[PDB]
RNA sequence: GCGGGGGGAACCUGGGGAACUGAAACAUCUCAGUACCCAGAGGAGAGGAAAGAGAAAUCGACUCCCUGAGUAGCGGCGAGC
RNA sequence: AGCUGUUGGGAAGCAGCGCCAGAGAGGGUGAAAGCCCCGUAGGCGAAAGGUGGGGGGAUAGGUGAGGGUACCCGAGUACCCCGUGGUUCGUGGAGCCAUGGGGGAAUCUGGGCGGACCACCGCCUAAGGCUAAGUACUCCGGGUGACCGAUAGCGCACCAGUACCGUGAGGGAAAGGUGAAAAGAACCCCGGGAGGGGAGUGAAAUAGAGCCUGAAACCGUGGGCUUACAAGCAGUCACGGCCCCGCAAGGGGUUGUGGCGUGCCUAUUGAAGCAUGAGCCGGCGACUCACGGUCGUGGGCGAGCUUAAGCCGUUGAGGCGGAGGCGUAGGGAAACCGAGUCCGAACAGGGCGCAAACGGCCCGCACGCGGGCCGAAAAGUCCGCGGCCGUGGACCCGAAACCG
RNA sequence: CAGGUGGAGCCUGGGAGUGAGGGCGCGAGCGAUAACGUCCGCGUCCGAGCGCGGGAACAACCGAGACCGCCAGCUAAGGCC
RNA sequence: GGGGGAUGACCCCAGGCGGUAGGGGAGCGUUCCCGAUGCCGAUGAAGGCCGACCCGCGAGGGCGGCUGGAGGUAAGGGAAG
RNA sequence: GAAGGGGGCCUGACUGCGAGGCCUGCAAGCCGAGCAGGGGCGAAAGCCGGGCCUAGUGAACCGGUGGUCCCGUGUGGAAGG
């Protein structure tokens, strides 16, 4: 091609509402923010998703519940992350927590809960835990350990 | 900067996935009530906005 | 990089004053004073472009009217006459008919005189 | 696109090549913007009446004067004064995808193939930089610099040679980027050169 | 005999240390250990070689960037931090 | 590495035929020059002073095993209590680090710590000191700019922190441009000079130094149309006269009479309004940017998408880097369970959740079956653009005041 | 249940502005069967139609919803010495 | 909006087109960047002053004359003091 | 034709829920058949989740008290939730 012919789609750089400037340009004079008192101020308002104009707020007027935590905080417990079998079936392989994460199921700091949804594999499953439903799906087809360690 | 997600907004509701909110309902010092008051007592899913405040007050990630 | 005013305004202020010359002391020589002269000049001369058309047609009503009085009787009539005639071709506009072609215009009246009548 | 003529001593045989059917002109176009934000300096800047010279002294007690009202002459309002809202010091650049990259990087270079614009080039032999050692190769395959041509090759000498002239730009192979493919109207690569372009896509 | 003294744009450590403002009022809270004043250091200053971290039979000085994370928590459990 | 010819005041323009290039960055030269000048690519260079984190060499320092003794292992210290500070920790279950006050130890079987305390199991050895580098900054020098171009950019392009103003601390400006070259106008004339007229210089002198361009308000001379029985937001519509341009038809100017006609902006239920603002003209003057968010939109890839710092590399060359982040499951205060879960005695009910979309080809009785291949779409996520929001001075200007 | 295709209606979302109204008719309250008064209701116009015609002049009374042009026609209100 | 089946910028036909706050949409113009080692330029750049002329609904753009004396910068795209 | 008055047996002035609606800017306020548990009165049909009904009221936060399963900062406890 040719630096004059290249150019974006006709959407795609829309670009730009601003005014400011003309009468009939729309958008003159009070520049959209209407004659009026404090929201057309600079400061503009008080945040929308919260204040109330003085009465007590919509949130904040709920109760609260339960567990908030003190002070030096969270609490040290291992934490599981349930993947799907049919999320597993594309590997044939040997399926440990592992190599679970390289797929992009698994995160990381997360122990293995294979569970439910999909049908199983006559696949090897290392993991940590298994529910009621998908350890037996599995034990059907194929055959899987429970990972403790360390 | 980053926001700041409202602690308490956090503390008082959850964002149900798929996509709104649900508040716990309102009364905690009565003796003469009807035993309606074990009714509600249940989390409650606040109308709108409402939701949208809230919501757009916690965020990354709720 | 930064856009200053430069060469813009200057024109725009031009133009308007141009457009405003002949105007009387400051109307024709100071760029506000113009544009205030200006809105007014345009606002006049639509209302007047509708109004050119009732100036002339009042002026041919009296000069019909004029006409045949001569011949007796009213532009009121003379109309209703034409009506009935068939002879709704107008005019009004003509009426250099009764000027300069009087007796055209007389057939007119008579063919006027009698209708309906 | 496929078929792209080599040129080595032995012959004019050619070469077929991957390299994709659609080009995206939007896409490309992308990538050109990208390249050319990274690229952008950011030092325009300004003062704010905050960061003006003079004093915040409050010009004259603002009942009674019979003037108009005013805080410190640093006040943008004031001829000499602060600017509003004009540029400070910024970063264009942004991060591109990186496979629109090399869709990108494919795409110029299928749409010079397409035009049969590309050449692939064995060894040179108008190499030992000189422009005029150049200049004669260049006639022999078939450049006169009647079109601008984007040099491609990893060897310094060959580089050197044609650099000076106006109608040759000049990279190493590991710098190919499409702003200078379609900025040029003639691709020529050598083989060590195609490889590597080859080795980045995919 | 040897040294000290005073100066230096900003940057640095240490001693001291506000208010407007925010909280749509206001005291705790915020602004903020900011502004500022004082001492001292240098081309940098500080920090530094575990009586550490803090759940793993884990890691190994200190500093700086990214991230962890607006997380854990803190909070007239308010504003906000 | 370049000459000639040509227009021109001037060649660097245009034309002819050349040439260099590791140099076609850039600036000059009477206008537009790779090859005229200064440069550029590529190279080179210190007697003296500075540096020297690199190379080299020296010196200082360093270097064991088993047993036995129980000698030493930082004191107004640890530790406890009171009062406080630091930490995300605002008295809280409040530990840890620090320490103003009181009491006040031990030396490995000693002590401190893992968030009150106790046990157990670990971590570490306080009350002496020093320690490059990776980091902050920019008075200073250099290089670059989708930085400004004399109301801008620093306050200052100019003999500016000056004039000036303030007792003082302190405040604090305006003000750039003849010409390629001074060739900066000899001499004569009017004139006291200033100034001007000739003369002369110049491509040009309304480039003549109160000097490039030279706008507007403003002042003036000359000309045309017009006006002394008309009265009004000053215009406008119509006709007519006089003047100009045009063969003509047509147009420009001006205004005699006629019709119509309550300035602009602002603020208001409502303004010509006897409500706000504006003497007029020029120039300056107000919706931004960062990081988050939320929608839309243009694309990339799609059960995935995507990198941050940083590393390498670069005529304004890009690459690598997977820590991390969003997504792929939800319910529940939590333990926890999980396509479910939560309340519940309940497999009552209910809350909040979960359910591949197309085309088409291989095929199990047939044209869909259903699985499955091919791939238009897409969850999602990334980047750009746009709207809006949150935090920041967050559209601009303005207090009375508060504190150091 | 039918007619009604409308700058109609419903659903999801993005962006607003407004939260000083005024006159008039009708219906009430307050007031004095006062106010260009005040307060509600249902309607309308001005607001934003101080654009046009009528009402001498005149936001809101009568007429009528101004896309542009015409030295063409018919009307509305109100008029025709 | 309906047709015409050119896939519009194009022709028919029917409608709509008063407006403040405000929402939406398309354009014009100024500075800068790529396009540019290019192109326009002393047979005269930008800027200035006239114009009864051309194109555009308009913001604007042309063209001609005068002044000016060294700059300007298409098509197509980017960014904003 | 009881919601009024009298008497007898009684504690449904229950627990776990709650189709569907009234109302309604939000948050609240309201009525509610029906199923399950265990009951009361009744021969049964049945009625019973206070009172003929419409007023007798107070979001959140902070804290008290009783209980319980839930969490317990290396672990068991405990502190505290
Ligand atoms: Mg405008
Ligand atoms: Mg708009
Ligand atoms: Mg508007
Ligand atoms: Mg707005
Ligand atoms: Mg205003
Ligand atoms: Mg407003
Ligand atoms: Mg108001
Ligand atoms: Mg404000
Ligand atoms: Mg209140
Ligand atoms: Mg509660
Ligand atoms: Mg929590
Ligand atoms: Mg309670
Ligand atoms: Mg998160
Ligand atoms: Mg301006
Ligand atoms: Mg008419
Ligand atoms: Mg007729
Ligand atoms: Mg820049
Ligand atoms: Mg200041
Ligand atoms: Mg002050
Ligand atoms: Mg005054
Ligand atoms: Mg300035
Ligand atoms: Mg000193
Ligand atoms: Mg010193
Ligand atoms: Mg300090
Ligand atoms: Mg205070
Ligand atoms: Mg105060
Ligand atoms: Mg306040
Ligand atoms: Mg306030
Ligand atoms: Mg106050
Ligand atoms: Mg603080
Ligand atoms: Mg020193
Ligand atoms: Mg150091
Ligand atoms: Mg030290
Ligand atoms: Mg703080
Ligand atoms: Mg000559
Ligand atoms: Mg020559
Ligand atoms: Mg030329
Ligand atoms: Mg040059
Ligand atoms: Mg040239
Ligand atoms: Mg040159
Ligand atoms: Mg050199
Ligand atoms: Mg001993
Ligand atoms: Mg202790
Ligand atoms: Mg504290
Ligand atoms: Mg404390
Ligand atoms: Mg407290
Ligand atoms: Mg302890
Ligand atoms: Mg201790
Ligand atoms: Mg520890
Ligand atoms: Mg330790
Ligand atoms: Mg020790
Ligand atoms: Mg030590
Ligand atoms: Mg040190
Ligand atoms: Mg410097
Ligand atoms: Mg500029
Ligand atoms: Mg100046
Ligand atoms: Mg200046
Ligand atoms: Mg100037
Ligand atoms: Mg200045
Ligand atoms: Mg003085
Ligand atoms: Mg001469
Ligand atoms: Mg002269
Ligand atoms: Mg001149
Ligand atoms: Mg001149
Ligand atoms: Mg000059
Ligand atoms: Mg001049
Ligand atoms: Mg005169
Ligand atoms: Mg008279
Ligand atoms: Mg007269
Ligand atoms: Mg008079
Ligand atoms: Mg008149
Ligand atoms: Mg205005
Ligand atoms: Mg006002
Ligand atoms: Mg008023
Ligand atoms: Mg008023
Ligand atoms: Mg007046
Ligand atoms: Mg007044
Ligand atoms: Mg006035
Ligand atoms: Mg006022
Ligand atoms: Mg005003
Ligand atoms: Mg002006
Ligand atoms: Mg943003
Ligand atoms: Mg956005
Ligand atoms: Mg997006
Ligand atoms: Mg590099
Ligand atoms: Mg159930
Ligand atoms: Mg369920
Ligand atoms: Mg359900
Ligand atoms: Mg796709
Ligand atoms: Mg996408
Ligand atoms: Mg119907
Ligand atoms: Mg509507
Ligand atoms: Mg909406
Ligand atoms: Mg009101
Ligand atoms: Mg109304
Ligand atoms: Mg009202
Ligand atoms: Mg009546
Ligand atoms: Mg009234
Ligand atoms: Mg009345
Ligand atoms: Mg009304
Ligand atoms: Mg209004
Ligand atoms: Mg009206
Ligand atoms: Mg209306
Ligand atoms: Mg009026
Ligand atoms: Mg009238
Ligand atoms: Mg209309
Ligand atoms: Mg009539
Ligand atoms: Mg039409
Ligand atoms: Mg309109
Ligand atoms: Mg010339
Ligand atoms: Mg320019
Ligand atoms: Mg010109
Ligand atoms: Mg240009
Ligand atoms: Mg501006
Ligand atoms: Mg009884
Ligand atoms: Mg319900
Ligand atoms: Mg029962
Ligand atoms: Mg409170
Ligand atoms: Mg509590
Ligand atoms: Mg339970
Ligand atoms: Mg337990
Ligand atoms: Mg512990
Ligand atoms: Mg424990």
């Amino acid at each position: 091609m040719k630096l004059s012919d290249l150019r974006p789609n006709p959407g795609a750089n829309k670009r730009r509402k601003r005014v400011g400037r003309g009468p009939g340009s729309g958008h003159g004079k009070t520049a959209t923010r209407g004659h009026k008192g404090q929201k057309s101020r600079s400061g503009g308002l008080k945040d929308p998703r919260r204040f109330e104009g003085g009465r007590s707020t919509t949130l904040m007027r709920l109760p609260k519940r339960g567990m908030q935590g003190q002070v030096p905080g969270e609490i040290k417990r291992p934490r599981y992350q349930g993947v799907n079998l049919k999320d597993l079936a594309r590997f044939e392989g040997e399926v440990t927590p592992e190599l679970l994460v390289r797929a992009g199921l698994l995160k990381k700091g997360y122990r293995l809960k294979i569970l439910g949804e999909g049908e199983a594999k006559p696949l090897k499953v290392v993991a940590h835990a298994f529910s009621k439903s998908a350890l037996e799906k599995l034990k059907a087809a194929g055959g899987e350990p429970v990972l403790l360690e360390a | 900067p980053k926001m700041k997600t409202h602690k308490g907004a956090k503390k008082r509701v959850k964002i149900t996935a798929s996509g709104k909110v649900v508040a716990m309902k309102t009364g905690k010092r009565h003796l003469n009530w009807q035993k309606s008051g074990k009714e509600i007592r249940q989390k409650g899913r606040k109308f709108v906005l409402a939701k949208p405040e809230a919501e757009r007050i916690k965020l990354l990630l709720p | 990089p930064r856009a200053k005013t430069g060469v813009v305004r200057r024109r725009k202020h031009k133009k308007i004053l141009k457009l405003a010359k002949g105007y009387w002391g400051l109307r024709s020589k100071s760029f506000r004073k113009a544009r205030e002269t200006l809105f007014a000049a345009g606002n006049y001369a639509y209302a007047h472009r509708k109004r050119r058309k009732r100036d002339f047609r009042r002026l041919w009503i009296v000069r019909i009217n004029a006409a045949c009085r001569q011949h007796g009787l009213n532009y009121s009539t003379f109309i209703h006459g034409l009506k009935k005639a068939g002879i709704e071709v107008d005019r009004k506009n003509l009426a250099d008919l009764a000027v300069r072609e009087p007796q055209v215009f007389a057939e007119l009246v008579e063919r006027a005189k009698a209708a309906q009548g | 696109v496929y078929q792209i003529p080599v040129l080595s001593p032995s012959g004019r045989r050619e070469l077929a090549a991957d390299l994709p059917a659609e080009i995206n002109p939007h896409l490309l176009w992308e990538v050109v913007r990208w390249q050319l934000a990274k690229r952008r300096r950011g030092t325009a800047s300004t003062k704010t009446r905050g960061e003006v010279a003079y004093s915040g002294r409050k010009i004259w007690p603002q009942k009674h004067t019979g003037r108009a009202r005013h805080g410190d002459i640093g006040a943008p309002i004031f001829v000499g004064g602060g600017v509003v809202f004009g540029p400070k010091p910024r970063d264009y650049s942004y991060t591109l995808p990186k496979k629109v990259r090399k869709k990108g990087l494919a795409m110029a270079v299928a749409d010079r193939a397409r035009e049969g614009k590309l050449l692939l080039v064995e060894a040179f032999a108008g190499v030992n930089g000189k422009t005029k050692e150049f200049l004669a190769w260049a006639k022999e395959a078939g450049l006169d610099g009647s079109e601008s041509v984007l040099l491609v090759t990893g060897n310094e000498l060959v580089r050197r040679a044609a650099r000076n002239l106006p109608w040759v730009v000049t990279l190493a192979p590991e710098g190919l980027n499409v702003y200078d493919i379609v900025r040029t109207e003639r691709l020529v690569m050598d083989l060590d050169a195609w490889e590597v372009f080859q080795n980045r896509i995919g």
